[PDB]
Protein backbone atom coordinates (compact mmCIF):
# COMPACT_ATOMS: atom_id res chain seq x y z
CA UNK A 1 0.00 0.00 0.00
CA UNK A 2 1.00 3.85 -0.33
CA UNK A 3 1.30 6.26 -3.15
CA UNK A 4 4.90 5.92 -4.97
CA UNK A 5 7.27 9.04 -5.27
CA UNK A 6 10.27 8.23 -6.88
CA UNK A 7 11.61 7.31 -9.75
CA UNK A 8 14.56 4.28 -10.19
CA UNK A 9 17.38 7.15 -11.58
CA UNK A 10 16.76 9.10 -8.51
CA UNK A 11 17.37 6.72 -5.80
CA UNK A 12 21.05 7.37 -5.84
CA UNK A 13 21.45 10.77 -5.79
CA UNK A 14 18.33 11.46 -3.18
CA UNK A 15 19.94 8.25 -0.93
CA UNK A 16 23.62 10.11 -0.83
CA UNK A 17 22.02 13.67 -0.44
CA UNK A 18 19.53 12.16 2.58
CA UNK A 19 22.61 10.46 4.70
CA UNK A 20 25.10 13.18 4.51
CA UNK A 21 26.38 15.55 7.07
CA UNK A 22 26.07 18.44 4.29
CA UNK A 23 23.62 17.88 1.86
CA UNK A 24 23.88 20.67 -0.55
CA UNK A 25 27.98 20.25 -0.58
CA UNK A 26 26.60 16.33 -1.61
CA UNK A 27 24.68 17.23 -4.63
CA UNK A 28 27.03 19.53 -5.77
CA UNK A 29 29.78 17.03 -4.95
CA UNK A 30 27.77 14.91 -7.01
CA UNK A 31 27.24 16.28 -9.86
CA UNK A 32 30.99 18.04 -10.34
CA UNK A 33 31.33 13.66 -9.74
CA UNK A 34 29.23 12.96 -13.39
CA UNK A 35 25.81 12.20 -11.63
CA UNK A 36 22.66 12.81 -13.33
CA UNK A 37 20.57 15.95 -11.78
CA UNK A 38 17.98 15.14 -9.95
CA UNK A 39 14.49 14.65 -12.02
CA UNK A 40 10.83 14.33 -11.56
CA UNK A 41 10.05 17.49 -10.65
CA UNK A 42 6.69 19.48 -11.39
CA UNK A 43 7.20 21.10 -14.51
CA UNK A 44 4.10 23.42 -14.98
CA UNK A 45 2.31 23.98 -18.79
CA UNK A 46 1.88 27.83 -18.88
CA UNK A 47 1.55 30.74 -21.07
CA UNK A 48 5.11 31.61 -20.68
CA UNK A 49 3.73 35.64 -20.60
CA UNK A 50 4.25 36.24 -16.94
CA UNK A 51 6.60 38.64 -14.77
CA UNK A 52 9.39 36.55 -15.23
CA UNK A 53 10.00 36.62 -10.86
CA UNK A 54 11.60 33.82 -9.41
CA UNK A 55 9.36 32.60 -6.56
CA UNK A 56 5.79 33.36 -6.87
CA UNK A 57 2.11 32.72 -5.92
CA UNK A 58 1.24 31.07 -9.62
CA UNK A 59 3.34 30.23 -12.18
CA UNK A 60 4.66 33.37 -13.55
CA UNK A 61 7.54 31.90 -15.99
CA UNK A 62 8.22 34.49 -19.11
CA UNK A 63 9.10 33.10 -22.41
CA UNK A 64 12.63 32.89 -21.15
CA UNK A 65 11.75 30.40 -18.46
CA UNK A 66 10.30 27.56 -17.06
CA UNK A 67 7.39 27.49 -13.99
CA UNK A 68 8.69 24.22 -11.40
CA UNK A 69 6.37 23.46 -8.65
CA UNK A 70 8.34 24.64 -5.26
CA UNK A 71 8.64 21.92 -3.44
CA UNK A 72 10.11 19.72 -6.33
CA UNK A 73 12.81 21.84 -6.71
CA UNK A 74 14.24 21.90 -3.24
CA UNK A 75 16.94 19.61 -1.94
CA UNK A 76 16.04 19.13 1.48
CA UNK A 77 12.00 18.76 0.55
CA UNK A 78 13.04 16.17 -2.05
CA UNK A 79 15.29 14.14 0.70
CA UNK A 80 13.10 14.99 3.53
CA UNK A 81 15.64 16.13 5.43
CA UNK A 82 16.48 19.24 7.77
CA UNK A 83 16.44 22.81 6.23
CA UNK A 84 19.36 25.14 6.65
CA UNK A 85 17.39 27.91 8.25
CA UNK A 86 17.11 28.87 12.17
CA UNK A 87 12.74 28.06 11.60
CA UNK A 88 13.43 25.28 9.60
CA UNK A 89 10.52 25.97 7.23
CA UNK A 90 10.66 26.05 3.53
CA UNK A 91 10.74 29.36 1.21
CA UNK A 92 9.91 27.22 -2.49
CA UNK A 93 7.73 24.66 -1.14
CA UNK A 94 3.96 26.10 -1.49
CA UNK A 95 5.28 28.92 -3.87
CA UNK A 96 6.05 28.24 -7.90
CA UNK A 97 10.13 28.63 -9.06
CA UNK A 98 10.43 30.24 -12.20
CA UNK A 99 14.00 28.76 -13.87
CA UNK A 100 15.64 30.16 -16.69
CA UNK A 101 15.23 27.47 -19.25
CA UNK A 102 19.12 26.82 -20.09
CA UNK A 103 19.14 25.52 -16.57
CA UNK A 104 16.22 23.72 -15.83
CA UNK A 105 17.41 20.59 -16.79
CA UNK A 106 18.84 20.64 -13.05
CA UNK A 107 15.93 22.83 -11.23
CA UNK A 108 17.37 21.41 -7.86
CA UNK A 109 21.12 22.88 -8.16
CA UNK A 110 19.75 25.53 -9.67
CA UNK A 111 17.72 27.01 -6.48
CA UNK A 112 20.57 25.78 -4.33
CA UNK A 113 22.99 28.07 -6.08
CA UNK A 114 21.06 31.18 -6.81
CA UNK A 115 19.83 33.89 -5.15
CA UNK A 116 17.05 35.96 -5.10
CA UNK A 117 17.00 39.85 -5.11
CA UNK A 118 14.76 41.15 -2.57
CA UNK A 119 14.01 44.26 -4.23
CA UNK A 120 13.03 43.45 -7.88
CA UNK A 121 12.34 39.30 -7.08
CA UNK A 122 14.45 38.07 -9.79
CA UNK A 123 17.36 35.55 -9.62
CA UNK A 124 20.45 37.71 -9.24
CA UNK A 125 22.21 37.01 -12.90
CA UNK A 126 19.74 35.94 -14.27
CA UNK A 127 16.67 38.87 -14.42
CA UNK A 128 17.78 41.21 -11.63
CA UNK A 129 18.75 44.62 -13.10
CA UNK A 130 19.48 46.52 -9.98
CA UNK A 131 21.95 49.23 -9.92
CA UNK B 1 8.90 2.70 -13.64
CA UNK B 2 8.86 3.66 -9.38
CA UNK B 3 10.67 2.89 -6.63
CA UNK B 4 9.42 2.14 -2.88
CA UNK B 5 11.85 4.69 -1.85
CA UNK B 6 9.83 7.44 -0.01
CA UNK B 7 6.42 6.31 -0.52
CA UNK B 8 3.70 8.25 0.55
CA UNK B 9 2.03 6.14 3.04
CA UNK B 10 -1.02 8.31 4.02
CA UNK B 11 -4.28 5.86 3.84
CA UNK B 12 -5.99 7.70 1.66
CA UNK B 13 -4.07 8.00 -1.65
CA UNK B 14 -4.06 11.10 -3.06
CA UNK B 15 -1.28 13.55 -4.34
CA UNK B 16 -1.19 17.00 -3.44
CA UNK B 17 -1.22 20.49 -4.89
CA UNK B 18 1.83 21.23 -7.47
CA UNK B 19 3.43 23.49 -5.53
CA UNK B 20 3.25 21.04 -2.52
CA UNK B 21 4.45 17.96 -4.13
CA UNK B 22 7.88 16.80 -4.17
CA UNK B 23 7.66 15.13 -7.17
CA UNK B 24 5.43 14.88 -10.69
CA UNK B 25 4.73 11.53 -9.78
CA UNK B 26 2.92 12.86 -6.20
CA UNK B 27 0.67 15.47 -7.79
CA UNK B 28 -2.88 15.31 -7.60
CA UNK B 29 -4.25 13.91 -10.86
CA UNK B 30 -6.66 16.97 -11.11
CA UNK B 31 -3.43 19.31 -11.67
CA UNK B 32 -1.90 16.89 -14.52
CA UNK B 33 -1.82 16.96 -18.43
CA UNK B 34 0.74 14.79 -20.01
CA UNK B 35 3.68 15.08 -18.44
CA UNK B 36 3.08 18.43 -17.13
CA UNK B 37 0.85 19.92 -13.99
CA UNK B 38 -1.08 23.12 -14.43
CA UNK B 39 -1.67 25.26 -11.93
CA UNK B 40 -5.65 25.82 -10.98
CA UNK B 41 -7.10 28.88 -9.59
CA UNK B 42 -9.49 27.56 -7.51
CA UNK B 43 -8.25 24.44 -5.94
CA UNK B 44 -5.83 25.81 -3.06
CA UNK B 45 -2.86 24.22 -1.24
CA UNK B 46 -3.47 21.70 1.68
CA UNK B 47 -2.10 23.69 4.79
CA UNK B 48 -2.73 20.83 7.49
CA UNK B 49 -1.55 18.14 5.79
CA UNK B 50 1.21 15.16 7.52
CA UNK B 51 2.18 12.49 5.02
CA UNK B 52 4.16 9.74 6.47
CA UNK B 53 7.22 9.33 3.63
CA UNK B 54 8.75 5.58 3.92
CA UNK B 55 12.66 5.32 4.12
CA UNK B 56 12.71 2.13 2.68
CA UNK B 57 14.54 1.59 -0.33
CA UNK B 58 17.98 3.00 -0.02
CA UNK B 59 20.50 2.97 -2.59
CA UNK B 60 24.38 3.37 -1.59
CA UNK B 61 25.73 3.04 -5.26
CA UNK B 62 27.14 6.34 -5.44
CA UNK B 63 30.66 7.33 -6.62
CA UNK B 64 31.71 10.96 -5.51
CA UNK B 65 35.71 11.58 -5.59
CA UNK B 66 36.64 11.93 -1.40
CA UNK B 67 33.53 10.38 -0.33
CA UNK B 68 34.00 6.79 1.42
CA UNK B 69 31.60 3.84 0.01
CA UNK B 70 29.92 2.74 2.87
CA UNK B 71 29.43 -1.13 1.45
CA UNK B 72 32.69 -2.50 0.99
CA UNK B 73 34.37 -5.93 -0.83
CA UNK B 74 34.56 -8.87 1.32
CA UNK B 75 38.25 -8.24 0.60
CA UNK B 76 38.42 -5.01 2.65
CA UNK B 77 35.88 -6.52 5.21
CA UNK B 78 38.42 -9.51 5.70
CA UNK B 79 41.34 -7.02 6.64
CA UNK B 80 38.98 -4.81 8.77
CA UNK B 81 37.04 -7.86 11.20
CA UNK B 82 38.18 -6.90 14.11
CA UNK B 83 35.53 -4.04 12.69
CA UNK B 84 33.17 -6.41 12.63
CA UNK B 85 29.65 -5.51 14.24
CA UNK B 86 26.74 -7.70 13.43
CA UNK B 87 23.72 -5.49 13.05
CA UNK B 88 20.14 -6.74 12.58
CA UNK B 89 16.58 -4.82 13.34
CA UNK B 90 12.96 -5.94 14.03
CA UNK B 91 10.82 -3.49 13.09
CA UNK B 92 7.36 -2.43 13.72
CA UNK B 93 4.22 -1.39 11.19
CA UNK B 94 3.13 2.59 10.12
CA UNK B 95 -0.61 2.00 10.79
CA UNK B 96 -4.14 4.35 11.37
CA UNK B 97 -2.95 7.66 9.90
CA UNK B 98 -0.82 5.66 7.58
CA UNK B 99 -0.12 2.22 6.25
CA UNK B 100 3.33 0.65 4.26
CA UNK B 101 6.25 1.20 5.82
CA UNK B 102 7.64 0.10 8.95
CA UNK B 103 9.89 1.66 11.72
CA UNK B 104 12.84 0.35 13.83
CA UNK B 105 11.61 -1.20 16.89
CA UNK B 106 14.63 -3.24 18.08
CA UNK B 107 17.90 -2.79 17.14
CA UNK B 108 20.40 -5.69 17.80
CA UNK B 109 23.77 -5.91 17.77
CA UNK B 110 26.63 -8.77 17.97
CA UNK B 111 27.84 -7.51 21.35
CA UNK B 112 24.21 -8.94 22.76
CA UNK B 113 23.22 -5.46 23.24
CA UNK B 114 19.28 -4.46 21.99
CA UNK B 115 18.34 -1.36 21.91
CA UNK B 116 14.53 -0.20 21.66
CA UNK B 117 13.19 3.04 20.19
CA UNK B 118 9.42 4.63 20.11
CA UNK B 119 8.04 4.26 16.73
CA UNK B 120 8.96 7.16 14.86
CA UNK B 121 9.20 8.49 10.97
CA UNK B 122 9.57 11.20 8.73
CA UNK B 123 6.22 12.93 7.89
CA UNK B 124 6.37 15.85 5.44
CA UNK B 125 4.49 18.69 6.17
CA UNK B 126 3.32 21.89 4.32
CA UNK B 127 6.52 23.76 5.54
CA UNK B 128 8.98 20.69 6.17
CA UNK B 129 10.11 17.43 6.75
CA UNK B 130 8.98 16.86 10.91
CA UNK B 131 10.85 13.66 12.37
CA UNK B 132 8.02 12.40 14.50
CA UNK B 133 6.72 9.97 16.45
CA UNK B 134 4.21 8.35 14.24
CA UNK B 135 1.12 5.30 15.26
CA UNK B 136 2.52 2.01 14.81
CA UNK B 137 1.55 -1.67 15.94
CA UNK B 138 3.81 -5.00 16.32
CA UNK B 139 3.52 -7.40 13.07
CA UNK B 140 0.39 -9.14 13.35
CA UNK B 141 1.06 -13.08 14.48
CA UNK B 142 2.42 -15.60 16.79
CA UNK B 143 5.89 -15.39 16.27
CA UNK B 144 5.94 -11.62 16.85
CA UNK B 145 4.47 -11.73 20.38
CA UNK B 146 7.53 -10.62 21.90
CA UNK B 147 7.29 -7.24 20.45
CA UNK B 148 4.72 -6.51 21.80
CA UNK B 149 6.01 -5.00 25.42
CA UNK B 150 8.49 -3.72 23.34
CA UNK B 151 5.69 -1.02 21.90
CA UNK B 152 5.79 1.10 24.77
CA UNK B 153 8.84 0.53 26.60
CA UNK B 154 11.18 2.72 23.81
CA UNK B 155 13.24 5.13 23.89
CA UNK B 156 13.48 8.15 22.30
CA UNK B 157 16.02 8.32 19.03
CA UNK B 158 17.86 11.43 20.57
CA UNK B 159 18.81 9.21 23.61
CA UNK B 160 18.78 5.98 21.23
CA UNK B 161 21.57 7.42 18.87
CA UNK B 162 23.90 8.53 21.87
CA UNK B 163 23.58 4.78 23.07
CA UNK B 164 24.59 3.40 19.94
CA UNK B 165 27.66 5.64 19.22
CA UNK B 166 28.62 4.58 23.21
CA UNK B 167 28.36 1.14 22.51
CA UNK B 168 30.27 1.01 19.65
CA UNK B 169 32.96 3.66 20.56
CA UNK B 170 33.07 1.05 23.84
CA UNK B 171 33.47 -1.85 21.82
CA UNK B 172 35.62 -0.86 19.40
CA UNK B 173 38.06 1.76 20.76
CA UNK B 174 40.68 -0.54 21.18
CA UNK B 175 40.10 -2.54 18.28
CA UNK B 176 39.75 -0.43 15.22
CA UNK B 177 39.58 2.47 13.65
CA UNK B 178 36.11 1.98 11.92
CA UNK B 179 32.71 -0.17 12.23
CA UNK B 180 32.33 -2.55 9.56
CA UNK B 181 28.60 -3.69 9.98
CA UNK B 182 27.90 -7.01 9.22
CA UNK B 183 24.45 -7.39 7.82
CA UNK B 184 21.94 -10.41 6.55
CA UNK B 185 19.24 -9.10 3.94
CA UNK B 186 20.59 -5.42 4.15
CA UNK B 187 17.56 -3.55 3.38
CA UNK B 188 15.79 -2.83 6.91
CA UNK B 189 19.47 -1.95 8.86
CA UNK B 190 20.05 0.72 6.16
CA UNK B 191 16.93 1.94 6.58
CA UNK B 192 17.58 1.99 10.57
CA UNK B 193 20.78 3.73 9.91
CA UNK B 194 19.20 6.95 8.22
CA UNK B 195 18.43 7.45 12.01
CA UNK B 196 21.93 7.58 13.11
CA UNK B 197 24.36 7.33 10.81
CA UNK B 198 25.87 10.49 8.88
CA UNK B 199 27.89 10.26 5.60
CA UNK B 200 30.86 12.61 4.24
CA UNK B 201 34.74 12.72 3.42
CA UNK B 202 36.76 11.63 5.82
CA UNK B 203 37.86 13.55 8.82
CA UNK B 204 39.82 13.38 12.07
CA UNK B 205 38.96 13.62 15.49
CA UNK B 206 38.73 16.85 17.11
CA UNK B 207 41.38 15.78 19.88
CA UNK B 208 43.85 13.57 18.21
CA UNK B 209 45.23 12.28 14.99
CA UNK B 210 42.94 9.53 14.59
CA UNK B 211 39.93 9.07 11.73
CA UNK B 212 36.58 10.30 12.94
CA UNK B 213 33.85 7.74 13.47
CA UNK B 214 31.53 9.64 15.21
CA UNK B 215 29.49 13.64 13.99
CA UNK B 216 28.05 15.65 17.26
CA UNK B 217 25.41 17.76 15.86
CA UNK B 218 24.98 19.71 18.77
CA UNK B 219 28.63 21.22 18.20
CA UNK B 220 29.48 20.45 14.78
CA UNK B 221 32.32 18.48 15.53
CA UNK B 222 33.96 15.05 15.21
CA UNK B 223 35.39 12.40 16.73
CA UNK B 224 36.89 9.00 16.90
CA UNK B 225 35.81 6.28 19.06
CA UNK B 226 38.19 7.35 22.06
CA UNK B 227 36.75 10.35 22.25
CA UNK B 228 33.13 10.25 21.45
CA UNK B 229 31.05 10.85 24.73
CA UNK B 230 28.08 12.56 23.87
CA UNK B 231 28.50 12.36 20.50
CA UNK B 232 24.93 11.41 18.74
CA UNK B 233 25.69 9.78 15.30
CA UNK B 234 27.77 7.68 13.81
CA UNK B 235 29.68 8.91 11.04
CA UNK B 236 31.25 7.46 8.11
CA UNK B 237 30.51 3.30 8.84
CA UNK B 238 31.17 0.68 6.80
CA UNK B 239 29.15 -2.46 6.05
CA UNK B 240 28.46 -5.68 4.22
CA UNK B 241 25.41 -7.54 3.22
CA UNK B 242 26.78 -11.26 3.93
CA UNK B 243 23.87 -12.63 2.23
CA UNK B 244 24.97 -11.43 -1.01
CA UNK B 245 27.89 -13.96 -1.09
CA UNK B 246 25.83 -16.49 -2.90
CA UNK B 247 23.84 -18.30 0.02
CA UNK B 248 20.44 -19.79 -0.70
CA UNK B 249 18.00 -20.33 2.11
CA UNK B 250 17.22 -17.87 5.46
CA UNK B 251 20.25 -16.57 7.63
CA UNK B 252 19.59 -19.51 10.47
CA UNK B 253 19.92 -22.72 8.08
CA UNK B 254 23.13 -21.13 6.55
CA UNK B 255 24.40 -20.68 10.01
CA UNK B 256 23.75 -24.01 10.96
CA UNK B 257 25.71 -25.50 8.89
CA UNK B 258 28.90 -24.30 10.49
CA UNK B 259 27.77 -23.63 13.70
CA UNK B 260 26.38 -25.73 17.21
CA UNK B 261 26.31 -23.19 20.06
CA UNK B 262 24.01 -20.40 18.84
CA UNK B 263 20.46 -21.52 19.43
CA UNK B 264 17.82 -19.23 18.01
CA UNK B 265 16.41 -16.57 20.10
CA UNK B 266 14.36 -15.00 17.39
CA UNK B 267 15.99 -11.36 18.55
CA UNK B 268 17.54 -8.76 16.81
CA UNK B 269 20.72 -9.46 18.59
CA UNK B 270 20.69 -13.16 17.84
CA UNK B 271 20.08 -12.22 14.31
CA UNK B 272 23.06 -10.13 14.45
CA UNK B 273 25.42 -12.74 16.35
CA UNK B 274 24.49 -15.06 13.75
CA UNK B 275 25.48 -13.13 10.81
CA UNK B 276 28.45 -12.34 12.16
CA UNK B 277 29.48 -15.60 13.34
CA UNK B 278 28.16 -17.33 9.51
CA UNK B 279 30.53 -14.29 8.33
CA UNK B 280 33.77 -15.61 10.55
CA UNK B 281 33.03 -19.00 9.40
CA UNK B 282 32.48 -18.39 5.82
CA UNK B 283 35.81 -15.53 5.16
CA UNK B 284 38.23 -17.91 7.44
CA UNK B 285 37.22 -21.57 7.44
CA UNK B 286 37.98 -23.42 4.30
NA1 LIG C 1 2.64 2.71 18.64
ZN1 LIG D 1 12.18 22.74 0.83
ZN1 LIG E 1 17.12 43.30 -8.23
ZN1 LIG F 1 40.23 11.10 19.14
ZN1 LIG G 1 27.18 -19.42 15.58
Amino acid sequence: AGNATEVPANSTVLSFCAFAVDAAKAYKDYLASGGQPITNCVKMLCTHTGTGQAITVTPEANMDQESFGGASCCLYCRCHIDHPNPKGFCDLKGKYVQIPTTCANDPVGFTLKNTVCTVCGMWKGYGCSCD
Amino acid sequence: NVTGLFKDCSKVITGLHPTQAPTHLSVDTKFKTEGLCVDIPGIPKDMTYRRLISMMGFKMNYQVNGYPNMFITREEAIRHVRAWIGFDVEGCHATREAVGTNLPLQLGFSTGVNLVAVPTGYVDTPNNTDFSRVSAKPPPGDQFKHLIPLMYKGLPWNVVRIKIVQMLSDTLKNLSDRVVFVLWAHGFELTSMKYFVKIGPERTCCLCDRRATCFSTASDTYACWHHSIGFDYVYNPFMIDVQQWGFTGNLQSNHDLYCQVHGNAHVASCDAIMTRCLAVHECFVK
